[PDB]
C-alpha cells in the first residue's frame, strides 16, 4: 500500500527526518480501532521516535524574474532616458522580503 | 567521488571556469543567492515562488 504511491515533485530532504538519518516517506491515517489493531499486531516494527518538523509555516516569495517584466514595461512607457532604476552603483539589489 | 564533474567539461565546450566566478562576483552574492534559490538549485531551502 505504501509502495504504490508516486512521489511528489516537491520534497525537502531536510524536513521530517528522524533522530537517525532516516527519511520519512509518508503517513498512514485511520480511525482509532484500526491503529489499535495494527499497533497490537505489528508491535515489533512499531517504534517511538523523535522527528524534526518545520517549526513555522512557509513564506510568500516574489519571483526575481518579474522585475525584468516590470522594467521592460517601464522601458516602453517611461520618457526618453527618464527611467534610472535599472542602473545603479554598488551591489545590485532586488526588492525582497527576506 | 564522481566519475567526472560538470566543471571539467566547461573548457571543452569553450567557457573558462574562472568566468563563473566573474559572474558570481558581478551578481553580488545577494541577488546571486536569491536567483540560485529561484532556479531550484538548493533543495534544502526551497519555497514556492
Amino acid at each position: 500500500l505504501a509502495e504504490a504511491a508516486t512521489d511528489s515533485i516537491l520534497d525537502n530532504p531536510t524536513t521530517y527526518t528522524t533522530s537517525s538519518g532516516a527519511k520519512i516517506s509518508g503517513v498512514m491515517v485511520s480511525t482509532a480501532n484500526v491503529m489499535q489493531i495494527i499497533m497490537s499486531l505489528l508491535s515489533s516494527h512499531i517504534t517511538k521516535e523523535t522527528v524534526s518538523a518545520p517549526a513555522t509555516y512557509g513564506n510568500f516569495v516574489l519571483s526575481p524574474e518579474n522585475a525584468v517584466t516590470a522594467i521592460s514595461y517601464h522601458s516602453i512607457l517611461a520618457d526618453f532616458n527618464s527611467y534610472k532604476a535599472h542602473l545603479t552603483s554598488g551591489q545590485p539589489h532586488l526588492p525582497n522580503d527576506s | 567521488m564522481e566519475n567526472w564533474s560538470a566543471l571539467e567539461l566547461l573548457p571543452k565546450v569553450g567557457i573558462p571556469t574562472d568566468f563563473l566566478t566573474h559572474v558570481k562576483t558581478s551578481a553580488g552574492e545577494e541577488m546571486f543567492e536569491a536567483l540560485r534559490i529561484y532556479y531550484g538549485d538548493d533543495p534544502e531551502r526551497y519555497n514556492i515562488h
